[PDB]
């Protein structure tokens, strides 16, 4: 959100430091050179300068941190969608008869339709960011005893 | 035509004015002063029709009435003719009053009886409302109105204390107002105001404020007494509109639209208008 002078010089090294790897890999006798790599480490980057952000102590770069946050947690989403999309088209196959459950039917339809699974794995995402309620915020004042 | 006229109330345009009598009929009249033109008739009650009320544009021109069958029978002109559109009943024992709420209170139908309980309900045309009710008074509720303005909650969430205030008057000498809890079961009751030694009759809120909430509350002791509330969120402190006795047997006291005009209806058939002196209290314009 906020720049700050000291901060743009880590933003453009740990970012140019993950294309330093890739090219490293191409010469590399011992390394995979897989494009995949080179958005996972984009993931991890992203979320190290947030911290770095909120370190500083600075209120204006504790807002930035949140904006940068956001940006390591929609490299995550990328990454499934685009390893899903290059490589899984079809699930591991169930049954056709009619008097099977309602599951091997909800599996058989997955199988088919992979937009709705791209559609599971953002909903997921959204999910987990969401924290599941705390305890009560009205509780009976001794009711029914009356 | 009728001898005795008990109380009458008018619609939002000034077109039409619904006459509680006393003969059990509900006569629709349309407001040309003293003249009317008497279109409707509607019988259908038992006993004294005590209370009606004309419903505020955005949830209808519906005709709440009470009788001392303890009960509300809505009526609706549903087709350019009245008819019933519904029925309520969750507490009989004479329902005294019967009012519908301001427009951002929604369409809040105020039911006060005289078994010391009070319903708030909603008007549905989908049917379905949840049955609320919280206790007000135990001798009985002889009126009950509808609280001032809806209040704003700031933060990230609006409406959350106070909003809908319910007003009261049971026949114990108690008049006070609420604030609509969501955190601790029934209404959190505010605070007691004694200062009755004889039955609380009519109360009324004053739609014109200035830095304090005039609350008129009438009883049946010849005095009413006028409820300032300091800063409007302060405490409610002792004015008096009369410190001694009047010689008339009130029964309303009823604010005008603007100002801080109020008429008293003296047992004498006068009724007195009221604005407020020099100092703190309260001399006759009439």
């Amino acid at each position: 959100m906020e720049l700050s002078p000291t901060y743009q010089t880590e933003r453009f090294t740990k970012f140019s430091d993950t294309l330093k790897e890739f090219k490293i890999e191409q010469n590399n006798e011992q390394n995979p050179i897989d494009p995949f790599n080179i958005i996972r480490e984009f993931r991890s980057a992203a979320g190290q300068l947030a911290l770095d952000l909120a370190n500083s102590g600075d209120e204006s770069n504790v807002i930035s941190s949140k904006d940068w946050e956001l940006e390591a947690r929609f490299w995550h989403l990328v990454e499934l969608l685009l390893v899903f999309r290059n490589a899984d088209l079809d699930l591991d196959e169930m049954e056709l008869h009619p008097y099977n459950s309602r599951g091997l039917f909800e599996k058989k339809l997955m199988q088919d339709n992979k937009q709705l699974y791209q559609i599971w794995i953002v909903m997921v995402w959204l999910k987990e960011n969401t924290y599941v309620m705390e305890r009560p915020k009205n509780v009976p004042t001794s009711k029914w005893l009356n | 035509h009728n001898e005795l006229i008990h109380d009458a109330v008018l619609d939002y345009y000034g077109k039409r004015l619904a006459t509680c009598s006393s003969d059990k009929t509900i006569k629709i009249f349309e407001v040309e002063g003293e003249t009317h033109k008497l279109i409707d008739t509607l019988t259908g009650h038992e006993g004294p029709v005590w209370r009606v009320d004309w419903a505020h544009p955005k949830f209808g021109t519906i005709l709440a009435s009470c009788s001392y069958d303890g009960k509300v029978l809505i009526w609706k002109e549903e087709n350019g003719r009245w008819s019933q559109i519904a029925v309520h009943a969750v507490h009989s024992a004479s329902v005294n009053s019967v009012q519908w709420a301001p427009h951002e209170y929604g369409p809040l139908l105020l039911v006060a009886s005289s078994d010391g309980k009070v319903s708030v309900v909603e008007f549905k045309e989908n049917g379905t409302t949840s049955p609320i009710i919280i206790d007000a008074h135990a001798i009985g509720v002889n009126s009950a109105s509808w609280a001032p303005a809806t209040i704003e909650e700031d933060g990230e969430h609006n409406g959350t204390k106070e909003s809908r205030k319910f007003v009261t008057g049971g026949a114990d000498n108690l008049v006070k107002i609420w604030k609509y809890n969501s955190d601790a079961q029934t209404y959190v009751l505010e605070s007691t105001l004694e200062g009755h030694s004889d039955w609380v009759r009519d109360v009324a809120w004053s739609p014109t404020v200035l830095l304090r909430s005039y609350l008129a509350s009438v009883s049946q002791d010849r005095t009413c007494i006028i409820w300032t509330q300091d800063n409007e969120q302060g405490p409610w402190k002792k004015t008096l509109l009369k410190e001694e006795k009047f010689p008339d047997v009130l029964w309303r006291a009823s604010w005008s639209l603007s100002g801080n005009v109020l008429a008293l209806s003296g047992g004498d058939n006068k009724v007195t208008l009221w604005k407020e002196n020099l100092e703190g209290k309260w001399e006759p314009a009439g």
